[PDB]
Order: C-alpha cells, then structure tokens, then sequence
C-alpha cells in the first residue's frame, strides 16, 4: 500500500480536471458530430453511404 | 537360399518430420481525441490520419 | 455436436469464422506491376502523372 | 460447455446452501417448545405422523 | 380468414413442442 | 580507453533544449506552473 | 483516366473515365470529384480548437 | 386452394411427431 | 404473411426428418 | 401446379435424409 | 404468385444442396 | 406460364441430380 | 419476354458456376 | 414484379459466392 | 432497375468465363 | 430482335475466351 | 427499349475490345 | 429518346480517346 492525500484542496485539483476534461470532450465530440450535416436527398436511388 | 524366407517379413520405412505450432502475433495502437487535436489543425486531415 | 445454444455473446460464437474481413493483399503487386524492368524501347519522355495522395 | 456448467454450479449452491440455512435454523434457533425428541429412528416416523 | 389464424398456432404449437426433444 | 573526444561539442550539450510541444489544457501539467520545469531541468 | 488510388475490389471501371464537369453537361462518363470546400483556406480542425479552449 | 394443402401438411406433421418420436 | 408460414411449415417439417428416418 | 410444389418438398425430404 | 416464388427459391435451394452433396 | 416452365425444367434437374 | 430470357440465363449461370469450378 | 425481386435476389448469391473463390 | 440487373448478369457471366475455359 | 441479343452475348463470351 | 440501347451499348464494347485483341 | 443519351454517351467516348493521341 502506499497513501497519504493531500489535502482539501484536492478539488483545487479536481476543477482543473474538470476543466481539462471539458476541452477533450466538447472538442472531439464537435468533430464526431461535424462530418454529418448534409446528407442530402439520403438515398433516394444511389448506392452511396453517405 | 533356404525358402522359408518367402515367410520372412519386410517393412516400408518411413521418413517423418513433425512441424507443430505457429505464431500468434498482434499488433495494436492506441488514438486519442484531445492530444492529437493539439496538433492537426484541420479535422478532416484528422480524420485521414485515422484511416 | 452438443448444441445448447451455441450463440452466446462473444467467444462462444468466436470458434467459429468470425468475420474473415479485410485480408492482407497484393492489390499492389510486387514482383509483376512493381519490381518490373521490362519497359517499351518508347520514342520521348512524355509525361509523369504527380497526384497529391489525399487518400 | 464451461457457460452450462457454471450456471449448473450455483444452482447446487444455492440449493445446499438453502438446505444449510435451513437446518442451522433448526439448530441454533427455533425455541425448545416447537422440538420434540425421539429415541429411535422408527420412532421419528410415529412422532412425525402425530405432529 | 379463421384458419390463417388456426393454422398459424398450430405451426407455433409444433415448433415449441419439437424444440422441448430437438437435437437444436 | 582514452580519448580527449574534444571540448566544443560538449558545452553545447549543457545550453541545449528541445522545446517539444507540451500542450496547454491537459493534466500532464495541470496548473501548469513554473515548477515542473525546474524538475526537468535541473534533473 | 483511372490513374488515382481506387478503394473498391473488383468492381471497377477498367474502361473510360472521365469528369463530368466541363467536358459538356451532361455526357461524359462519370467520375466527379467532391471538394469538402470550394476553396480551402484554413482547416476548421483548427476553429474547433479556436474555440474549445475559451469555452 | 394452396391453403387447404398447407392446412393437410401441418396435420400430416403434427401426426408424424406426436405419433413417432415423443409424446411431449 | 402467408408465405411466412409456409416457410416455418417447411422448415419444421426438415427438423422432424432430420430426426427420425421414417 | 401445385402438384409440383408438393413433388418439390417430397425431393428436398429424400434429399435431406440422405 | 409469391407462394410460386417462394416454391422457385425452395427448389433452387434443394439443387443447390444436392449440388452440395454430389460432386457434380 | 414461362416461369411454369422454368419450374418444371427445375425439378428435372432436380430429379437427374438425385 | 426479356425477363424470361434473363431467368433462363441466370439460372445457367448458376448450374454453370455451382457444378463447375467449386461446391462454394 | 415477384420475380423481378428473386432474379435480383439470386443474381447477388451467384456475385457474393463467385467472389469467394475468384481471381479478382 | 432492370437494365441494371441485366448489366450485372452480364458482367459476372463474363466474370465465370474468365475463370473457366469450359 | 432478341435473338440478335443472345447472339451478341455469346460472340461476347468467345470473344471473352480468346 | 432501355434493355435494347444496353445491347447496343455492349456489342459496341465487344466490337471495341475484339478491335483492342485483332490490329486491325 | 434512349437513343439521343447512348449517341450522347458514345461521342464523349469518341472526343476523349481522339484527344489521347490528337495533335491539339
């Protein structure tokens, strides 16, 4: 075993995780969504996936 | 020579070689979404890095 | 043989082929279109295609 | 066959440790009105027919 | 009209009664 | 094993740095103070 | 011509291309080529990163 | 119609697995 | 829906062969 | 006919017995 | 009509599976 | 019909695969 | 008409690729 | 129109178990 | 959508022969 | 005529042999 | 109609690859 | 109709294989 926190400023921490995390998710997850927008007349006879 | 070597038996030798096992090898990697967006300043040259 | 039910999530239906996919090819094909030296006795030089690969 | 047979195994587990609570119950519990005591084990048949 | 109906319970009826001795 | 290898190219080793791309907004130097730096570079 | 990098298997051409642009209307045998953006200037990989870290 | 043979089929397969292989 | 279940008639008669040979 | 259909089935059950 | 289609595909199916079990 | 046909011209070879 | 033609062809391919060169 | 859906239903098992065997 | 299955017919007959001199 | 069509699918075919 | 400007369209490929095999 | 398409399709033919070994 090997343990002994910090303090309670560990959430002195943990907002700048919050905030890091932020970054990650909302960047990667706007181009996860970002490469879908148009899709245009989908599928009416032509076989692309679009 | 005596004729009973007519019941005298011979054998077909044999020439074997046993080969056994192969091997499994993998190889994996390891994408991310936050560091790699640090570089790559347009997403879709991302997205071709990808594939 | 025995068949319970054969299907259960994952490594139970894995003994099987399971998804023979994307197998490793010579689409480029050394040693015939590649490693090739057996080129026309041509006239001039004409042209040497540049494609920037996006892909 | 590894999936029947441990779906097989905490079937009997449950059921003897069911049997098991069972019969600690009669044992460290269940207050000494409720037992009666036979002498033989042909006399737990009599008794039991009675109860 | 009746009888796709019957005929259709019964065909359930033999399935889930082949299954309860099938080799499946 | 003796070689006086020569003595320019060692005092440059000493006022040399890298400087690779350490990304800001990560938790690999979360408050991203002075300080790690310093770890880094004295050790 | 098929002279670019061809994804599919078997179910190529292995006749005439062309773009079916400018060549007229709409007559040549088709290969149409998609831009993302008409005309590129910056990546918006990198608006997205403009942004993420004031947000 | 067809639907008379599909009515006579399923009795002849009811019949054959009910009579041959089980009672249940 | 009619042809549907003559499908499952068909394939319940294949399982009851492939079972027994009478 | 019909009558092929069911000489069809009787052929895919002796194909299936053997 | 669809019963002629599938009756069509059932026997495609049985050539194919004789065809499967003979060589030839 | 044709397709009649094409049927019973099925079950023929059908009949010569078994 | 040309569809009866197509069948007729379809189905020689068939006989044609599943006796000749494999059994799948 | 039936069969206009299993021509077009066979045509692609014959594509799908030629490229299981073939040069391309 | 004929026409279209027509076209393939063709091309995977063609695809056969190259396969097989028969 | 479409007797002209099978005609041309087999020269196609030999053609294809060749 | 459109099957018969696609039997055009592929002898005109056949005459285009027989005069691709033969020089002239 | 079809046919002013495939004379369409087949002039394009002709106008980008002239161009592959043309003077312009």
């Amino acid at each position: 075993r090997g343990l002994n926190v910090e303090l309670s400023k560990e959430i002195s921490k943990r907002v700048v995780e919050h905030r890091n995390r932020f970054k990650r998710l909302m960047f990667n997850r706007y181009l996860e969504f970002l490469p879908l927008l148009i899709n245009y007349t989908n599928r009416d006879t032509v076989g692309i996936d679009f | 020579k005596n004729e009973e070597l007519m019941l005298k038996r011979n054998y077909p030798r044999m020439a074997t070689k046993l080969y056994g096992n192969g091997i499994v090898k993998k190889q994996k990697f390891t994408l991310n979404n936050n560091d790699t967006r640090f570089n790559f300043q347009t997403l879709a040259d991302a997205t071709n890095y990808a594939l | 043989m025995y068949e319970g039910n054969n299907m259960r999530s994952m490594m139970g239906t894995s003994y099987e082929d399971s998804r023979l996919n994307k197998r490793t090819e010579l689409n480029e094909n050394m040693s015939i279109d590649t490693n090739k030296s057996e080129d026309s006795y041509g006239v001039q030089i004409h042209s040497l295609s540049k494609q920037s690969f996006t892909g | 066959g590894v999936y029947k047979k441990k779906i097989s195994d905490i079937n009997v587990l449950e059921e003897k440790e069911m049997r098991a609570m069972l019969v600690d119950y009669s044992l460290n519990q269940l207050s000494e009105t409720n037992v009666r005591k036979a002498t033989s084990k042909e006399d737990l048949a009599s008794k039991v027919f009675e109860a | 009209v009746v009888l796709e109906q019957r005929i259709a319970s019964l065909e359930q009826q033999v399935t889930t009664f082949l299954s309860s001795q099938m080799q499946q | 094993f003796k070689y006086f290898d020569d003595i320019r190219p060692f005092l440059d080793e000493i006022y040399k740095t890298r400087e690779r791309y350490t990304p800001f907004y990560d938790d690999r130097a979360d408050y991203n103070t002075n300080s790690k730096s310093y770890y880094d570079y004295i050790s | 011509e098929d002279i670019y990098f061809i994804v599919p298997d078997y179910l190529i051409p292995d006749d005439c291309l062309q773009i079916h642009k400018l060549y007229d209307n709409c007559m040549s045998g088709n290969f149409v080529v998609m831009q993302n953006k008409p005309i590129q200037y910056n990546s918006d990989i990198e608006i997205i990163e403009h942004y993420t870290d004031e947000l």
